């Protein structure tokens, strides 16, 4: 199906003990691949996947030097947006980047994004067109005239129209035995009484690449969307994932609810009935 | 604008005593980052413990793993112990084991 | 560049 | 491939 490629810059002032902190981490779909720390002895950008590590020096000395110069930027856009925002030396801030781009079943181009946020928030965002940009508040809009003024927008439409998608091609290829396989959910049910008339049914997903699913409850064919309790899907530690769905049901009523299990690694569409 | 983060705390595969698993602590929809999470055994800070790389989600709320190997026993607790901003005091999690 |  | 030009 489709694929991404994705990578998410943090900055973080930190007043009074030295230099911000900067974190970059490069994702395909749901693998991370590289990581860079600032803090780190290796002033590297290292590899964190294995498909990666075939990149010859050349490349890992670019990706250093890319990363680098990205926390160079920020560190003196964490002044501006101080300045911009009236807001004291004291204070921690964090400016945080998202970018990357998509590709179909046959690789070609779907879409790219570059994003930005100021503590957390919103700040400017390249619209879906790749020439134009939305600011959030007034501050981004001084950003906004910079960036149009110095052409930005063209610089990272070719980034992500040209060697965002070619790269995404070469991993998805050079990884092909891990980011284009699927791992089907192992599913099971507990149940747990919690007085004598009523017991909790849990259903569970594990196992699962990638991360995306769905699991829903029904009682006689009905959703019980209202009455699910889900838990966010969380990372395994393995490379897969875990999930699950839990209900409340009336004691002695259990053979009335099935958990649906809808996931790309599955022929069909599990159905589980305690 | 603060987030308190969402904490599961887990096993990487359904718990046997006395065989060799990892024990999860998943911290997301969290900002600022700075943040600190340990894992306690019979209440005590468990020494090696790794994380993740600091990430983020779509909302720019972070998320990360801490984990540790282990091999349960019916007499060990576990706990995540999450200290953040957001928290006048450190949230201590129960590993329950159907969670 | 380029700058915020 | 990161970004150089960014």
């Amino acid at each position: 199906g489709s694929h991404s490629m994705r990578y998410f810059y943090t900055s973080v002032s930190r007043p009074g003990r030295g230099e911000p902190r900067f974190i970059a981490v490069g994702y395909v779909d749901d693998t991370q691949f590289v990581r860079f720390d600032s803090d780190a002895a290796s002033q590297r950008m290292e590899p964190r996947a294995p498909w990666i590590e075939q990149e010859g020096p050349e490349y890992w000395d670019q990706e250093t030097r890319n990363v680098k110069a990205q926390s160079q930027t920020d560190r003196v856009d964490l002044g501006t947006l101080r300045g911009y925002y009236n807001q004291s030396e004291d204070g921690s801030h964090t400016i945080q980047i998202m970018y990357g781009c998509d590709v179909g079943p046959d690789g070609r181009f779907l879409r790219g994004y570059r994003q930005d946020a100021y503590d957390g928030k919103d700040y400017i965002a390249l619209n879906e067109d790749l020439r134009s940009w939305t600011a959030a508040d007034m501050a981004a809009q001084i950003t906004k005239r910079k960036w149009e003024a110095a052409h930005a927008a063209e610089q990272q439409r070719a980034y992500l129209e040209g060697r965002c998608v070619e790269w995404l091609r070469r991993y998805l290829e050079n990884g092909k035995e891990t980011l284009q396989r699927t791992d089907p959910p192992k599913t099971h049910m507990t149940h747990h009484p919690i007085s004598d008339h009523e017991a909790t049914l849990r259903c569970w997903a594990l196992g699962f690449y990638p991360a995306e699913i769905t699991l829903t409850w029904q009682r006689d064919g009905e959703d019980q969307t209202q009455d699910t309790e889900l838990v966010e899907t969380r990372p395994a530690g393995d490379g897969t994932f875990q999930k699950w769905a839990a209900v409340v049901v009336p004691s002695g009523e259990e053979q009335r609810y099935t958990c649906h299990v809808q996931h790309e690694g599955l022929p069909k569409p599990l159905t589980l009935r305690w | 604008i603060q987030r308190t983060p969402k904490i599961q705390v887990y096993s990487r595969h359904p718990a046997e005593n006395g065989k060799s698993n990892f024990l999860n602590c998943y911290v997301s929809g969290f900002h600022p980052s700075d943040i600190e999470v340990d894992l306690l055994k019979n209440g005590e800070r468990i020494e090696k413990v790794e994380h993740s790389d600091l990430s983020f989600s779509k909302d720019w709320s972070f998320y990360l793993l801490y984990y540790t190997e282990f091999t349960p026993t019916e007499k060990d607790e576990y706990a995540c112990r999450v200290n953040h901003v957001t928290l006048s005091q450190p949230k201590i999690v129960k590993w329950d084991r159907d969670m | 560049p380029l700058s915020k | 491939s990161s970004c150089s030009s960014c």
